[PDB]
RNA sequence: ACCAGGUUGAUUCUGCCUGACGUAGACGCUAUUCCCUAAGAUUAACCCAUGCAUGUUUUUGAUAUGGAAAAAUGGACUGCUCAGUAAUACUCACUUUAUUUAAUGUAUUAAAGUAUAACUGCGUUAAAGUGUAGCAUAAGACUAUACAGUAAGAGUGAGACCUAUCAGCUAGUUGUUAAGGUAAUGGCUUAACAAGGCAAUGACGGGUAACGGUAUUACUUUGUAAUAUUCCGGAGAAGGAGCCUGAGAGACGGCUACUAAGUCUAAGGAUUGCAGCAGGGGCGAAACUUGACCUAUGGAUUUUAUCUGAGGCAGUUAUGGGAAGUAAUAUAUUGUUUCAUAUUGUAAAAGUAUAUGAGGUGAUUAAUUGGAGGGCAAAUCAAGUGCCAGCAGCCGCGGUAAUACUUG
């Protein structure tokens, strides 16, 4: 269709799986999610990227390990998956791209906003999050977010209270 | 006709050897807009004639309810298979139906010979719906 | 009317062709005017974007050239000696681009020549069309001296 | 279609009149003018998108029929009249004055010159030949006539417009080893110096010692010297930096 | 970057059918919000009731303090559709010393006499329109070129679907000389002469349910397939032909004739083209308001107040993609939607956002669709019927104990 109106993600190859339905069950109990779809929606990104870093690799060109992998390892770094490296020195870029390989569904599910406030000491399950968020009672910094799955970048982390006006705390 | 310079030779040798494909075939001679049965769609409409049952085939026994309709797009006479248990009782002579397909690629499929279209609606009405009872004939 | 245009004919290989648009003004032709010898008449046209243009149908006194002496005077027309494609204009007396003439000798004065002295004792001497009649309007041309006099006398009714 | 165009379309304007490619549909088709199409702007957009006037239409009106816009020491009050390269602008009023070329990233630039400056005007000589009655011409760019000049001025050589009494009053002529200033191709606003000049291309020196060739009817020479300089440089001075080192600056350099 | 079931008493192969998964249209059942995005292309390029979409301007000033006419300027752009065309149309690279250009920019040159309107006054016909007077009476009309700049015309070469049950084809056809005509090259047209031109590297024929590229989607190991849909380009206004004005029309919300369909009449005559926006009829399996407006982007020769169904702003529809709901902590506590109200906002009205009010409920105002022998996740659970009624994409169940039909 037109761009406004193409579909993001399909149905999965084998519909009936004993041995897949089972472990994706033991992702959606913990982290609290609602639908089979917003799941799907989290791990077609992080395939992308993984296309990506398999050709940084076998790249020949002397100006690829300059730009384009230093422009991958920052993105991951500002929401915060990756921890913190030296981009002047060559031999680490090497070992960024290395450390991706290694990553999960778990590294970017648990930068969400719903579960976030759970791993902090605000909410007592992950299901007090959801019921918390959506009756606006939670607020970054500034901002007062009614969308759970929103993600938490590095620095914004510490930054997490009530709502000071709220009726969540004594006004 | 392997060979550097012979690109002359392998196409005009490739196109031939696709011919003898029997999908590929039906499509340049264009057989569905020449010999189709009840024309280019998904459904169709039509009056009624006869009610009338057929006898499948072995190694099962029993009757299917069929009937007899003839289509306004073409004009054509055709048989169809009434689909659901005790659903022939709603249908009346001089009545208008709906005709929808097997699924099959154009083959009769079951035990059921000869006939490759089951009605859906009659006057407006679905019939799947009509059997759990939800609605009632006029 | 009359168009210009080059898809109405066949192929190099002599296929037949086809059309696919209607007629456009962009290619757009006359008719042929011919031009007579009598009292004159010159009538006007117009164009693509201004641009007059004037076509004669009756002309008479048209202007010649000395090539010896190097004047320009005027001279009377009388009859064409010779026209090269078609040869039937002879006998309807029109006047086209290099069609030779047959004009009066009163007011030219001609210097003392072997050849042009014998017609010079008649009125009559020859001149040769050199412009566009029916597009410019005004015929003007050259004396016919030399041996461009021995080409065209062979060429000549006798 | 059996005659001219008159609407244009937004998708296929422009990049370098930096509009939005938003909820706008047809954009403003300019006169015909002294400058090509591509070296042309509208003005109605100058007074409201890079110059910051007006708000709507009618706040356009109101400078323009005052009569304080003077462009080429000339008062215009059409919104449709096309705005050229090296072409100096003023309001009488303020006395704030303009000298238009391109920036560095191909887009229209606007610099606050002074008044010393804002007399001139540079062109540059595409064409000369003698008219009637044995009088000697000289044809710039833009499509002006100047008659009487110097001989030693040649095809290719820049002139220097007095904008008031318009007679020309300097020139530089064309050698090697002269600053240069590029308008047009895949590569705009460099400033170089010449070091070899072929048939129909130029091989030149930008001020960070890289090398490029370029078509010698893009380029405008604007002295012979470093030391004459002319006109005033803009900010950046036309470097335009690699994506190398602008991948350099970001995230410092690679220690090796 | 993935395979499964089906030929035999059992085994191994070739070979096909079927299951699992995408992209455009139609259909059945069920639906609480908000923002974004779409809607008579497929059959009929079939016929249309009604209302509306092209006029501006002191240039002069109607026995008339601001409008009659005449002049001037644009109606050839914009918008709608895909019938025809297999290449002449389109894309890309070149040429035009072989050509035209109102409105634009810079320069060169030159400088008394003569109509018709509006007005006043006599009329005509069913209608539609038109006539005779007042020596009637106004403004107007009787410079030429360069170079830039926009716009367009004309050429050369290369690319592009199926068919041999289509193997020979072409006679203004190929060339030479000359003329006419065009703004211009050219068998573009006409005289005279000559016999040339193209083909298994597919000529000449036949078919298309064939408008070409492109932005953009899929699937991929050197790339395939779709592309009416965003934008550029070409063609047509019931079917054919011809022409006036003009810088630019072979123009159709301009004129003339013929063919197919009509409508008004007092019977002598007069008249119409919704593939423009709404709307009706027919056709079909198949597609919306006979709605408000110049707010923003534009066009009309200076566009701050004129016009603008171009273009915006709202209503109807499961066309799709997003951010979300229908509970949480231990009967109880707290408190999301279905209700209203201020401000912001709007061309004027909505709506969104910020704040504020009350009432008390998750058996509630707040969940459906399909399936349960294998492929293929889930019952040899119960009651009826007995090769009947029926189910099953393929293999297959139904003969009084059916996990394979009907109900719970
Ligand atoms: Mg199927
Ligand atoms: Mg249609
Ligand atoms: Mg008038
Ligand atoms: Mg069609
Ligand atoms: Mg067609
Ligand atoms: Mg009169
Ligand atoms: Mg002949
Ligand atoms: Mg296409
Ligand atoms: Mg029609
Ligand atoms: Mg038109
Ligand atoms: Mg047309
Ligand atoms: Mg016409
Ligand atoms: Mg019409
Ligand atoms: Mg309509
Ligand atoms: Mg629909
Ligand atoms: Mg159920
Ligand atoms: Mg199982
Ligand atoms: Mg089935
Ligand atoms: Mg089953």
């Amino acid at each position: 269709a037109n761009q406004f109106s193409k579909r993001l993600v399909h149905k999965p190859r084998n519909p009936f799986e004993k041995d897949r339905l089972i472990k994706e069950m033991q992702i959606v109990g913990k982290f609290g999610l609602k639908n089979k779809h917003e799941l799907r929606l989290v791990e077609k990104n992080f395939s992308n990227d993984k296309k990506e870093a398999r050709l940084l690799l076998t790249s020949n060109k002397v100006e690829d390990i300059s730009i384009n992998s230093r422009n991958l390892l920052d993105k991951l770094c500002t929401a915060g998956i990756l921890n913190g490296i030296d981009l002047t020195s060559k031999e680490e870029i090497l070992n960024g791209l290395n450390s991706i390989l290694d990553l999960t569904i778990d590294s970017y599910l648990e930068r969400t906003l719903q579960y976030k406030v759970y791993s902090s000491g605000l909410a007592k399950s992950v299901h007090h999050s959801r019921w918390l968020i959506t009756k606006g009672q939670i607020s970054i910094q500034g901002v007062v977010i009614k969308r759970p799955n929103y993600v938490v970048k590095a620095e914004e982390e510490a930054f997490i209270e009530l709502t000071p006006y709220s009726w969540s705390n004594n006004t | 006709m392997n060979g550097l310079f012979a690109a002359n030779d392998l196409i005009k040798s490739r196109k031939v050897k696709r011919r003898s494909d029997p999908y590929y075939r039906k499509k340049i001679l264009g057989t569905k807009y020449k010999h189709s049965k009840i024309g280019n769609g998904p459904q169709a409409k039509g009056i009624v004639l006869e009610k009338t049952g057929v006898e499948a085939k072995q190694p099962n026994s029993a009757v299917r309810k069929i009937v007899k309709i003839q289509l306004i797009k073409t004009g054509k006479k055709i048989s169809a298979f009434v689909p659901h248990d005790g659903s022939l009782n709603y249908i009346e002579l001089n009545d208008e139906v709906v005709v929808e397909g097997f699924g099959k690629k154009g083959h009769s499929c079951g035990d059921i010979p000869g006939i490759s279209y089951k009605v859906v609606k009659v006057q407006n009405v679905s019939l799947l719906a009509l059997f759990k009872g939800k609605k009632e004939k006029p | 009317g009359i168009n210009h245009r080059g898809e109405h004919k066949r192929k190099k290989s002599g296929g037949k062709s086809v059309l696919h648009r209607k007629k456009r003004n962009n290619r757009r032709g006359s008719q042929m005017a011919a031009t007579k010898v009598g009292s004159t008449k010159v009538v006007e046209k117009r164009a693509r974007g201004g641009n007059k243009k004037y076509k004669a149908l009756r002309l008479n006194e048209g202007e010649f050239l000395y090539k010896s002496g190097n004047i320009i005077n005027s001279s009377k027309i009388i009859e064409v000696m010779y026209h090269p494609t078609n040869n039937d204009y002879v006998r309807t007396n029109t006047i086209t681009k290099s069609s030779v003439v047959k004009i009066s000798s009163e007011g030219i004065k001609i210097q003392d020549e072997e050849d042009l002295k014998e017609m010079y004792e008649k009125g009559y001497l020859y001149a040769v069309i050199n412009s566009r009649p029916g597009q410019v309007g005004k015929a003007e041309g050259e004396i016919l001296q030399g041996s461009k006099l021995e080409f065209y006398t062979n060429l000549f009714k006798k | 279609t059996g005659g001219p165009r008159k609407h244009l379309n937004r998708k296929v304007a422009p990049t370098s009149w930096k509009l939005d490619k938003s909820i706008g549909t047809y954009a403003i088709r300019p006169h015909s003018g002294p400058h090509k199409k591509d070296l042309c702007i509208p003005l109605a957009y100058v007074l409201e998108k890079f110059l910051e006037y007006a708000n709507n239409r009618k706040e356009i009106q109101i400078i323009l029929k005052s009569k304080n816009i003077k462009i080429n020491g000339k008062i215009i009050e059409k919104r449709k009249y096309p705005v050229g390269f090296g072409d100096v602008l003023s309001i009488i009023k303020t006395d704030e004055h303009y000298r238009v070329f391109y920036g560095v990233d191909k887009n229209f630039t606007f610099i606050k010159i002074d008044k010393e400056e804002a007399n001139f005007k540079l062109a540059k000589v595409t064409n000369k030949k003698v008219m009637y009655e044995n009088v000697p011409y000289i044809f710039t760019n833009d499509g002006a006539c100047f008659k009487y000049c110097d001989p030693a001025i040649n095809i290719n050589d820049t002139v220097k417009i007095d904008l008031e009494t318009r007679l020309v009053v300097d020139y530089v002529s064309f050698k090697e080893g002269d600053v240069v200033f590029v308008m047009r191709g895949e590569d705009t606003g460099r400033v170089g110096i010449i070091k070899k000049i072929q048939n129909t291309t130029v091989i030149c020196e930008d001020l960070s010692n890289k090398e490029f060739e370029t078509s010698i009817d893009s380029m405008i020479v604007i002295g012979d010297n470093e030391e004459s300089l002319l006109i005033s440089l803009p900010e950046e001075k036309g470097i335009r930096l690699t994506a190398l080192e602008e991948s350099n600056l970001k995230f410092g350099e690679i220690v090796e």
